[PDB]
C-alpha cells in the first residue's frame, strides 16, 4: 500500500549538494504533505520541516533554514531534500515520511551521506569458494569480496537479484582511505555447483559494473 | 400580514474559534455539520478553506 522509497546513499566531498528524492506510493500525494526527518549517527531523530505537497509551501525547522531546501516532482508523487554547500557535519541518515493522524504514520527506508573528502577509486570484486579440499554438508555458503572502492555505495546482489533468500550483505567499512564491502549466501549443495551463481557488483561512482561467478578451486 | 416586506438575504461568516482547537502541535479547525469554514492563518497554509 504505501511505499515511500528513498534515493540511494551519496558520498560528497565538502561544499558540493545534494539532491535526494523520496517516490511515494499507495497515497493520494496531494492530500498528505513531507517530513523530512534527520538521524544524525549519534545524536537521534530531529524534524527537518514539512512541505505542503498541495500549495507547495516548505517549513523548515530553524536549525535547517538556510542550506536546506525542500521541492517536488509533484507530477511522479515525489518530494526531494537538497542540501547545497555541504559541510562535513552532515553525514547522516535523512528520512521522508507522511504527515497524518496527528502525527507522522510512515517512514521511508533512509538516504545516507557522507560528507567526505577523496578521490574515485574502482572496487576489485573477488570470488570466495570453499576451501579446495571436500566441504561436505548439506548446505554450502559462498561470497563475495569487494575491496578497495571510494566513494558510496556500492550495490551488490546474487544472480541479477533473483537469489536473495540465505544472502548476507555486509555493510561497508572503511580501511586506509577505501571502502571494502562483502556478501555471503547459502544456499543446497545439489545447487552448486551444479548451477551458476554469481555475485553482481555496481559503483556507480566510477561506472563499474562487474558480474563475477562463484568457481570451484579445482 | 403582507403589506409591506423587508429584504432578508444571508448572513455572511460569523466568528467561532471554538472550532480553532489543536492537533497537538498545529491549530485544528472543524466543521459544523459540513458547512463552509473560510480559513488560512497570517502564515501561508490552505487559503481558502471550503473543506471538512
Amino acid at each position: 500500500q504505501i511505499q515511500l522509497v528513498q534515493s540511494g546513499r551519496e558520498v560528497k566531498n565538502p561544499g558540493e549538494t545534494v539532491k535526494i528524492s523520496c517516490k511515494a506510493s499507495g497515497y493520494t500525494f496531494t492530500e498528505y504533505p513531507m517530513l523530512w526527518v534527520k538521524q544524525a549517527p549519534g545524536k537521534g531523530f530531529r524534524w527537518m520541516g514539512l512541505i505542503y505537497t498541495n500549495t507547495g509551501e516548505p517549513t523548515y525547522a530553524e536549525e535547517f533554514k538556510g542550506r536546506f531546501v525542500f521541492s517536488l516532482e509533484i507530477s511522479a508523487s515525489t518530494a526531494y531534500l537538497q542540501i547545497n554547500n555541504l559541510t562535513n557535519e552532515d553525514t547522516a541518515t535523512y528520512f521522508c515520511v507522511r504527515d497524518y493522524f496527528i502525527s507522522l504514520d510512515y517512514w521511508g527506508q533512509g538516504t545516507t551521506l557522507t560528507v567526505s573528502s577523496a578521490k574515485t577509486t574502482a572496487p576489485s570484486v573477488y570470488p570466495l569458494a570453499p576451501v579446495c579440499g571436500g566441504t561436505t554438508g548439506s548446505s554450502v555458503t559462498l561470497g563475495c569480496l569487494v575491496k578497495g572502492y571510494f566513494p558510496e555505495p556500492v550495490t551488490l546482489t546474487w544472480n541479477s537479484g533473483s537469489l536473495s533468500s540465505g544472502v548476507h550483505t555486509f555493510p561497508a567499512l572503511l580501511q586506509s582511505g577505501l571502502y571494502t564491502l562483502s556478501s555471503s549466501v547459502t544456499v543446497t549443495s545439489n545447487t552448486w555447483p551444479s548451477q551458476t551463481i554469481t555475485c553482481n557488483v555496481a559503483h556507480p561512482a566510477s561506472s563499474t559494473k562487474v558480474d563475477k561467478k562463484i568457481e570451484s578451486r579445482r | 400580514d403582507q403589506g409591506h416586506y423587508v429584504e432578508m438575504h444571508q448572513p455572511g461568516l460569523v466568528a467561532d474559534h471554538s472550532l480553532l482547537s489543536i492537533h497537538s502541535a498545529k491549530v485544528k479547525i472543524t466543521v459544523p455539520s459540513g458547512a463552509q469554514v473560510k480559513y488560512y492563518c497570517k502564515c501561508p497554509d490552505v487559503r481558502e478553506g471550503i473543506t471538512s
